[PDB]
RNA sequence: GAGCUGUAAGUAAGCUUUGAUCCAGAGAUUUCCGAAUGGGGAAACCCAGCAUGAGUUAUGUCAUGUUAUCGAUAUGUGAAUACAUAGCAUAUCAGAAGGCACACCCGGAGAACUGAAACAUCUUAGUACCCGGAGGAAGAGAAAGAAAAUUCGAUUCCCUUAGUAGCGGCGAGCGAAACGGGAAGAGCCCAAACCAACAAGCUUGCUUGUUGGGGUUGUAGGACACUCUAUGAGUUACAAAGGACGACAUUAGACGAAUCAUCUGGAAAGAUGAAUCAAAGAAGGUAAUAAUCCUGUAGUCGAAAAUGUUGUCUCUCUUGAGUGGAUCCUGAGUACGACGGAGCACGUGAAAUUCCGUCGGAAUCUGGGAGGACCAUCUCCUAAGGCUAAAUACUCUCUAGUGACCGAUAGUGAACCAGUACCGUGAGGGAAAGGUGAAAAGCACCCCGGAAGGGGAGUGAAAUAGAACCUGAAACCGUGUGCU
RNA sequence: UGAGUAGCGAAAGACGGGUGAGAAUCCCGUCCACCGAUUGACUAAGGUUUCCAGAGGAAGGCUCGUCCGCUCUGGGUUAGUCGGGUCCUAAGCUGAGGCCGACAGGCGUAGGCGAUGGAUAACAGGUUGAUAUUCCUGUACCACCUAUAAUCGAUCG
């Protein structure tokens, strides 16, 4: 269950195997979004903010359930299971080395 | 209570005319008299005023695209006041 | 304004915020649009201060 | 109507004829206006006539 | 535990690790009509009084308390009448009223259509409507019982007895019970004699009315006399009532094991191969069909708070066994009978038992009833006063589930801002209407046209998928055609 | 299908100009006709934004449309004396107590309720795309309040 600054690897989608980083995250449609990676072209007219707009060309939104958490020890992606330590609960790799990766 | 009685003005080609002789419009709670509308701008504004009018606007109908609603009913109020400055701008 | 609940008069600012209220929703029909700062987290305050002093009362009566 | 001490009411049944067939009808008990000596001032009220092993009126 | 500001995109300012928004417990706010209750009233409105207070030099205004009717408790006052009572005046009290799912129950009142091949006794049925009162269950209930052998034992409910004994224009049709097998298992408090005060009459007598205490059954118990026992049991639902000391269950939530690679494809969860967990191969989601991608499951934990079960102690409470029965009491206009009537499966008949109406009307332990009229003998049991858990009947909801149940003319009328549009003066009737794609990527631009639409271009695997949108059958209206 | 068939819900219009992409239908003008104890000017009953301005042409109007009583956006109703409440009662309707009845409830005294009637203080002109005795100009009246001084130990009743 990610975060807002990650950096992770996807499983399926149009273009798998990349890597990246999280810029957003919509968790009541927990539809994820990560630069480079399914570029969706919009067709914007001429709006009241974008002088004569048009064609233009950002990555939008894909699941979380393509999209793992890797290694940061290894670089090879993982399950993420939980265990807490002294009063907060933090993230174990379960490739025994826990993450930093949040900030 | 006369702090919020009167709760918003209107600016109106009907009244931003009717700024020249000195006549204010407003618009006060629903429930409130006009006696103590006076009793309120001698708070708020601290001049004395000749007289006070008030009527109702009965809750017309809204649109039918947005369904079959009314708009809220209203109390417009129409103070006079005989020697007291603009008081709002 | 929050966790504000040593001070014994507090008449002094509820009046003083409501009046500063009517400053601002009067002065919403024509122009001065900064909407964050108008009756949301202002009329809000003036909740904050009656809850600390109705139970002032109650847990100085009974 | 009522009694004091039965407490007494019209109740209801059938009544009937010589080839059978039958009708509703009440029996009303035999209530007397009487004037009894009761607790404060003496009231005049109804009672029925087999409720008589009282002291009449004072 | 990192984003949020409803359903709801767009904004424009803002909030947020100093812990938001959401999830659970607890508290403050709770305008107005409604039993409406200060008087009116066309419900959501109008008019006041009474004290306090703001305010103006005052009058107008405002603000929070306050005042309905029965009922109870206290004084005032108290007529026609003089003694008191109705009546009358103040002060406290919150008892009632209304609503309910009226589903289930208990009493009051109570039809007809229909069956008999018509119809009146009968039956549809003590059913539906109406009204009254309570509960989470109500009613019944501690033998004036069943029975006939040897008796056993409060009530309720399930199975058989059995469509039998029976009732019936002996027609249609109604229709039991005990014995037996089980479910779940508690029995108790008053009345009276007698005794101790209290008051009264009216005296050291008696009677009467209260207060305790004593006492509550039939193998005959109790009063009264005789003799012998006590700080051990019983309990806050029956038996008399309140409350501190201490284990679980609810109302949020944690953790939670196991995988890769290629191929076709817009995209793999598919094919082929190589692996792994398993108390986890329930279920759903993810661009197709996933035990190992996500949310989960099996198994484990958590609870500031507030309620419910409750175990323990603490408290209240409390004497129980025997004999003599030589006297005294055992529920009065009651039980019964006559007269019309309802219920008992039973239509008044050979008609017991049971309650109501009117009218006559007993005896008391050698008593009094009941064993399908009644009398005799024999067995059983003690009415006319009360209280009571469990077995059992229900779901408008709440929690977790299941289905050889439906998949939009089906399923609730109602998947869709449904009892809504809409029709009726009214009471009341009462519809139609789901699906773009994986993702809004919702067609920038060029051209004809005033626009609507349209041809290119463009997104997309697909626009012959263009927001009347998946799939698109028939009636039916059309276009050039081979034969005629 | 009937079928491009019956029907367009009384009646006098004609021309010029303008707007417009489009005009027998919309807007301005002259000429013509039509009611005139009414097709005129006012008030209640009802209806509830239909009112006015600006903009639009899908659907509505029995045709057409540039227009509208239809859509879109933004506005419009001012009262001490005007009708009514803070005054009165009629028919009725409610009705403390009280009668009366299987329950519910029926009837009724005192009192309240109830206008179509009784009582009561205002007019003339102007102004706006829309309101008027309501706002502005002048003129008075009615009820209650305070400061106002020809009397009375007279006033309210
Ligand atoms: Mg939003
Ligand atoms: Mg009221
Ligand atoms: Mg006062
Ligand atoms: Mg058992
Ligand atoms: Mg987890
Ligand atoms: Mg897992
Ligand atoms: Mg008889
Ligand atoms: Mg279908
Ligand atoms: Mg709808
Ligand atoms: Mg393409
Ligand atoms: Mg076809
Ligand atoms: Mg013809
Ligand atoms: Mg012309
Ligand atoms: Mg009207
Ligand atoms: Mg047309
Ligand atoms: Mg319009
Ligand atoms: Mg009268």
């Amino acid at each position: 269950h990610i975060k807002k600054g990650d950096n992770v690897k996807v499983i399926a989608g149009k273009d798998k195997g990349k890597e990246g980083k999280v810029i957003a995250t919509l968790p009541k449609k927990d539809r994820v979004v990560v630069e480079g990676v399914n570029i969706m072209k919009k067709h914007q007219k001429p709006t009241q903010l974008n002088p004569e707009g048009g064609i233009l060309e950002t990555e939008a939104a894909i699941h979380v359930s393509n999209v793992q958490l890797l290694d940061p020890k290894t670089n090879e992606p993982t399950r993420v299971g939980y265990k807490f330590v002294d009063g907060k609960k933090v993230r174990i790799a379960k490739k025994s080395g826990e993450e930093i990766k949040s900030n | 209570e006369a702090r919020d009685i009167l709760k918003r003005p209107v600016i109106t080609e009907k009244s931003s005319e009717a700024m020249a002789e000195d006549k204010y419009t407003f618009d006060v709670d629903t429930r409130v008299n006009k006696t103590q509308v006076k009793m309120a701008v001698e708070e708020i504004f601290n001049v004395k005023v000749a007289s006070v009018n008030i009527m109702n606007y009965k809750p017309k109908k809204k649109r039918m695209g947005r369904y079959q609603g009314y708009t809220n009913k209203r109390r417009k109020a129409i103070v006079t006041l005989k020697e007291g400055s603009i008081d709002l701008f | 304004e929050i966790r504000d609940l040593t001070t014994s008069e507090i008449e002094e600012q509820i009046k003083s915020s409501k009046e500063e209220l009517f400053n601002l929703r009067f002065q919403l029909a024509t122009g001065q649009l900064e909407e964050t700062a108008r009756i949301r987290t202002v009329r809000k305050t003036i909740a904050r201060l009656k809850t600390v002093a109705r139970e002032r009362e109650i847990e100085q009566s009974k | 109507k009522q009694c004091f001490v039965t407490g007494r009411k019209a109740s209801t049944g059938n009544r009937r004829s010589h080839a059978l067939n039958s009708t509703k009808r009440r029996w009303n008990a035999n209530l007397q206006k009487v004037r009894i000596l009761v607790d404060g001032k003496p009231k005049k009220v109804w009672v029925s006539a087999r409720a008589l092993k009282s002291g009449k009126v004072t």
